[PDB]
């Protein structure tokens, strides 16, 4: 017993997926949370990973480590690690060339490498997988950003193994996501694909090229500190405007009141991706005063006009660096929760000229999705549950008012069926295809759904001409009925304007039974006529 | 071609699932959460439904209705009404039917709504939540309820679904929906010919604790025993704590918080939040701003203290586990695994307190938030006329003995036990009654002392019509089809007369070949359906008249909301158009608009700007597109001589 999980080790929250039942299941933690925070917090008693840690930050800020992803496998005196050492309210020492974080575990001093912090995060992700899955978990595919270099990309695979994982393969965040939507499985040609990864605080455009499901990483653009949390800020600011104005009091000095106004704006923000208005109502914000206001979406998009539109920039700088024009990107993929902002999509879609955006899969966890698919493929993959089918026998009318079925009831959908018919009289010009639904043998007890004509058959003797009706249903249940003349190639069809709305399984079962109660005289009615063939636009 | 929707109607929050793309997904709502809050609240211009309702919890506290699922079928004078209203916030009042309902200030006026009608309101919202995410059509629903729900409340909550315009393919016992989850996913259950796997499921949610034990095999679950404590859930822990702090703020503060609605309520909400936090940490800060007299409160609680608080609850835990094994006629080591689902099984002391109640480790292999809902939508799919589902058979437990009675005409007896205690459902029973004519039938509990206090005993009754005697016969046998349906509901599914006739058949004798002659025929009596009879059902379900009534109110209330929101859409299309127009007069239209043309608007945007600050902050839909019209008049024009002049040029 021993399955293959896929893990997204992200900067602030890691996700873990497993591929079971045709689709990826994303595992929740023992607190209900699908994503788990990348925080380890050392204290006296013991250490704390994930939510436990992030809960007690601000009561241990100088001991609750985070963003270890921002320095895994790198040099202390690094270009970017220098800028970084700034915020982290924890110590960042040097142990001969490399970075190492330093803490109070059990009261005094100890210091752990990045790969060690990151590794004890995976341990929890491991644990979380193990809980849900029943057996133990060893094989994992762990992800990293396209722009990682072999050293940090390696230290990541170390975190893995230090955590007892057998890191089957390290893979790109952008390529994991393209995997999830299974573009590396779309018909030939060479494919260009743009991932548009907008987190809560990192942004990342990446352009990949795929032939035969092999992932060639063309170019990466982005922005280190851009996402959700930023659009929040605009709102917070904007509302302190409003509160200070409408109340003369200014809250800016209140580490709690600013927090509560923040929580509220993020909620409103999320609301504004679905609604066009939102509302903020904090009971007793400052000095006992109540803040209740609204905010419109256009007002929201306005506070971030500069920020949103600016996401188009790493697009042009990735489109360029990768020597490609905007119309050479075949697929676009939204990843990260900020990509839910209608306006950000609105901007991205128009930029690419109305092209559609891949975003079915919760962006929150598209990457972990892709990784969980991989760990499958890399482990041998580790009946069908549900099948779409047809409610009622479909067919056309034949000489007599008979019903000749083309598609038996309860046929497995995406289906194509074809039966050759002939003409009823001689020198017959054209046929009248009448499509019927129903389980009776006489089209007079069935339901007309539509009709069209094939005209201009070479006049010939009653029985020669080879008319060739086909019923086609796509996955959606759209029905095209088409007649083609074998002789000439003349062809007409119709796409049945559906109607579905509706009959319920009971209805069908009562229809099915009526047709069983009449089998006798229904059968002995087309068992006295003899011919399967259509009449010259002689309806009835 | 429309989607199966299963709804898990939990007291705190619902989880919407749909069957689609050959699997079952969960639907996320407008604020991107994977569960809507089961709250209905009322504005002065619209209703606040689901996610919104919760916001307002503190503003609109008086016209906010939650506990939706517990006031369904609640008798207003029920000896326990206490325990339910304890948890309420809006005023509850008796109705014509002696049942519970809610008084709320809404669209200016007082309104009174029944639990059925309130529940119809929420269900409509989430129906919409799903409609929009599916982009597709939504009709059939399978809903999940506590196993404790009565045959009444099962009917009520189904009639709810009807008001919000969904057809309830099945009312399912929730933990059994989790069982179907389990059964249809887990991958090497025993073979039909092997001994089954006994899995106990324990779901402590916001208000109800339930423990039922089932036997699984590939394609098969049978529920062996179920036992509930319907007054044991997260909400009872939330009080437990809220009460501890209430004592403190009587002491080192002297405010009796139990003096203020708004106050008690904000401490509650905060108690809840703290509690969730101690499920992951050992210590937790606690603080609420301006509880009463501009006072700020600040305290904390340790896990040890949290647990010390709840020992009362921790001691009512094993009770239903014992009752369950007892009923399932099982011993605890015969149970192979014990799977926990439900929000409040996340508290570690509770995790343990149940482990030692079964005497083995807990297992957690179901998604313990989405299993009841996910399985529920599978079931809905079963009933989909446009789906072929993986075959799966499930029988639930039918705890109470139910007999059926009938006009004793030519019959010796006028009743019999039909569905014994401890049998499974659904179950169909064929009977044959001898009939001198039309007659009446009724279903009821065999031993009313078995059921919870004040359970009627009469369950339903029907009248059968159209009985017609052959010819020379004084009586006629009618075959009835009594059925305990998949929702647990006791019905009479079909009734018809039968009659004998003589079907002359030939006699063979192809042994000899006696000059070819001596063909004999025998008269043969063949029993045959005669007439189909008519059944009028009289159940807890609502009549077509009162239904369409309740339905037309939900139809109005719904369409007054749909205007209230269709209005603020234009208020935004305007506002957005304003910004995006000034922002392109410079970024695109400077080279393309005239110069005298620019002071035509600029400009005209600006009146239309402060327009949105009194007349109207909230105008009428008419005017939000009104202003949009004449503003767009000057748009296009410019915008176009730009587009056709750079596009090709
Ligand atoms: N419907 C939504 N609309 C707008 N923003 C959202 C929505 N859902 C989530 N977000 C934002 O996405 C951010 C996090 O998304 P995610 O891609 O998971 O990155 P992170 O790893 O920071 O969570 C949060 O700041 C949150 O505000
Ligand atoms: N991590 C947690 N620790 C303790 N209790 C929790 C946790 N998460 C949720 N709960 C509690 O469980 C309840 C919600 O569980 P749920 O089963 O969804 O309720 P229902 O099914 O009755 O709607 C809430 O009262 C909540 O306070
Ligand atoms: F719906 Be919950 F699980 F009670
Ligand atoms: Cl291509
Ligand atoms: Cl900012
Ligand atoms: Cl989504
Ligand atoms: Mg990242
Ligand atoms: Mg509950």
């Amino acid at each position: 017993k021993g399955p293959a999980v896929g893990i997204d080790l992200g900067t602030t929250y890691s996700c873990v997926g497993v591929f079971q039942h045709g689709k990826v299941e994303i595992i929740a933690n023992d607190q209900g949370n699908r994503t788990t925070p990348s925080y380890v917090a050392f204290t006296d008693t013991e250490r704390l990973i994930g939510d436990a840690a992030k809960n007690q930050v601000a009561m241990n800020p100088t001991n609750t480590v985070f963003d270890a992803k921002r320095l895994i496998g790198r040099r202390f005196d690094d270009a970017v690690v220098q800028s970084d050492m700034k915020h982290w309210p924890f110590m960042v020492v040097n142990d001969a060339g490399r970075p190492k974080v330093q803490v109070e575990y059990k009261g005094e001093t100890k210091s752990f490498y990045p790969e060690e912090v990151s590794s004890m995060v995976l341990t929890k992700m491991k644990e979380i997988a193990e809980a849900y899955l029943g057996k133990t978990v060893t094989n994992a595919v762990v992800t990293v950003p396209a722009y990682f270099n072999d050293s940090q990309r390696q230290a990541t695979k170390d975190a893995g193994t230090i955590a007892g994982l057998n890191v089957l393969r390290i893979i790109n965040e952008p390529t994991a996501a393209a995997i999830a939507y299974g573009l590396d499985k779309k018909v030939g040609a060479e494919r260009n694909v743009l991932i548009f990864d907008l987190g809560g605080g990192t942004f990342d455009v990446s352009i990949l090229t795929i032939e035969d499901g092999i992932f060639e990483v063309k170019s990466t653009a982005g922005d280190t500190h851009l996402g959700g949390e930023d659009f929040d800020n605009r709102m917070v600011n904007h509302f302190i405007a409003e509160f200070k104005r409408k109340h003369k009091k200014d809250i800016s000095e209140n580490k709690r009141a600013v927090r509560r106004l923040r929580t509220a704006c993020e909620r409103a923000k999320r609301t504004l991706s679905s609604s066009t208005q939102a509302s903020i109502e904090i009971d007793s914000l400052y000095e006992g005063i109540d803040f209740y206001t609204s905010i419109t979406r256009a007002r929201f998009e306005e506070l971030n006009a500069d920020l949103f539109r600016g996401t188009l920039d790493p697009v042009e700088k990735a489109l360029r660096d990768a020597k490609l024009d905007k119309s050479q990107i075949h697929d676009i993929v939204l990843v990260g929760g900020s990509t839910r902002i209608p306006k950000i999509q609105k901007l991205l879609q128009d930029f690419f000229n109305g092209k559609e955006l891949n975003k079915s899969i919760n962006p929150d966890e598209a990457v972990a999705y892709g990784a969980a698919v991989q760990a499958a493929i890399l482990s041998g993959d580790k009946d069908l549950l549900l099948l779409d089918v047809t409610p009622l026998s479909l067919g056309i009318e034949t000489a007599g008012g008979v019903m000749t079925v083309l598609i038996k009831r309860n046929t497995t959908i995406p289906t194509k069926q074809t039966q050759t018919f002939t003409t009823y009289s001689d020198n017959q010009p054209g046929v009248l295809i009448q499509v019927y639904e129903g389980e009776r043998a006489m089209t007079k007890d069935n339901n007309l759904l539509g009709k069209f004509e094939l005209t201009g058959i070479p006049p010939a003797p009653r029985g020669v001409p080879q008319i060739e009706v086909t019923f086609d249903i796509d996955a959606n249940g759209i029905l095209n009925v088409s007649a083609v003349d074998k002789s000439t190639g003349k062809e007409n069809k119709i796409t049945i304007t559906n109607d579905k709305g509706r009959l319920s399984k009971e209805d069908i079962e009562r229809m099915v039974q009526e047709a069983e109660k009449y089998k006798a005289e229904d059968e002995k009615q087309r068992d006295k006529v003899s011919s399967k063939n259509s009449l010259e636009s002689y309806a009835f | 071609m429309s989607t199966p929707f299963g709804l898990d109607l939990g007291n705190n929050n619902s989880v919407l699932a749909v069957a689609r793309n050959r699997g079952i997904d969960i639907v996320v709502n407008e604020v991107s959460n994977r569960s809507t809050p089961s709250v209905v609240g009322f504005g002065p211009k619209n209703r606040y439904l689901g996610e919104t309702g919760k916001n307002k919890q503190t503003s609109n506290i008086k016209n906010t209705v939650a506990n939706l699922k517990r006031i369904i079928g609640l008798d207003y004078h029920h000896p326990d009404f206490e325990q339910e209203s304890k948890h309420f916030t809006s005023k509850l009042v008796e109705l014509d039917d002696k049942k519970t309902g809610a008084e709320v200030r809404f669209a200016g006026e007082k309104h009174v709504f029944s639990a059925t009608q309130l529940a119809a309101m929420f269900i409509d919202k989430v129906k919409d939540t799903v409609k929009q995410d599916t982009k597709a059509n939504i009709t059939d629903v399978c809903i999940a309820v506590p196993p404790w729900y009565t045959e009444e409340q099962r009917y009520n909550i189904a009639d709810a679904a009807r008001i919000a315009g969904l057809n309830p393919v099945r009312i399912v016992n929730d933990v059994t929906a989790a069982g179907v989850s389990y059964g249809i996913f887990k991958t090497d259950l025993p073979e039909g010919e092997e001994k089954p796997r006994i899995v106990a499921f324990v779901d402590i949610g916001h208000s109800s604790y339930t423990c039922s034990i089932m036997a699984f095999k590939k394609g098969q679950l049978k529920v062996l025993g179920t036992a509930c404590d319907k007054h044991f859930g997260g909400r009872d822990f939330d009080l437990a704590i809220t009460e501890h702090f209430a004592d403190e703020f009587k002491t080192k503060y002297k405010i009796d918080i139990r003096e203020n609605p708004k106050a008690y309520n904000r401490i509650l909400t905060a108690a809840e939040k703290l509690k969730k936090v101690l499920s992951a940490n050992t210590n937790a800060p606690f603080s609420v701003e301006s509880v009463m007299n501009d006072v700020d409160v600040s305290s904390q609680l340790s896990r040890e203290e949290l647990e010390e608080l709840v020992k009362p609850l921790l001691e009512r835990v094993t009770e239903p586990v014992t009752k369950a094994l007892a009923q399932a006629k099982l011993s605890a080591e015969e149970v192979d695994f014990v799977e926990i689902i439900g929000g409040t099984t996340r508290i570690p002391t509770l995790k343990q307190s149940i482990s030692e109640a079964f005497g083995k480790p807990l297992s957690t292999t179901l998604n313990q938030d989405e299993a009841i809902a996910k399985g529920a939508a599978f079931i809905c799919a079963i009933h989909s006329p446009t789906l072929r589902v993986r075959p799966f058979k499930f029988e639930d437990i039918h705890p109470y003995s139910v007999s059926y009675s009938w006009d004793k005409q030519v019959e010796d007896e006028d009743h019999m036990e039909v569905f014994p205690a401890g049998s499974s459902f659904p179950s169909t029973k064929l009977i044959t009654l001898n009939r001198t004519g039309d007659f009446s039938m009724a279903a009821s509990y065999t031993d009313i002392t078995q059921l919870p206090p004040n359970t009627p005993e009469q369950i339903a009754n029907w009248e059968i019509t159209g009985v017609q005697l052959p010819e020379g016969q004084d009586s006629v046998p009618v075959k009835l089809k009594l059925r305990c349906d998949p929702s647990g509901l006791h019905t009479i599914e079909e009734a018809y007369t039968i009659e004998d006739i003589e079907v002359e058949e030939p006699i063979p004798l192809p042994e000899d070949a006696p000059e070819d002659a001596e063909q004999e025929f025998k008269k043969v009596t063949k029993t045959v359906k005669k007439d189909d009879l008519t059944i009028v059902a009289h159940t807890f379900g609502l009549d077509a008249k009162k239904l369409n009534e309740l339905i037309e109110k939900e139809n109005e209330m719904l369409a007054q909301d749909k205007l209230v929101a269709e209005t603020e859409d234009r208020k935004n299309t305007l506002e957005e158009y304003i910004y995006t127009l000034r922002g392109k007069l410079e970024e695109e239209y400077a080279p393309f608009a005239s110069d005298a043309e620019k002071t035509k608007l600029q400009g005209m945007l600006n009146k239309a700007e402060e327009w949105l600050y009194d007349e109207g902050f909230d105008s009428i839909k008419a005017k939000y597109i009104a202003k949009y019209e004449e503003l767009a008049s000057l748009g296009n024009i410019i915008r176009g001589r730009y587009l056709a002049k750079e596009e090709e040029k």
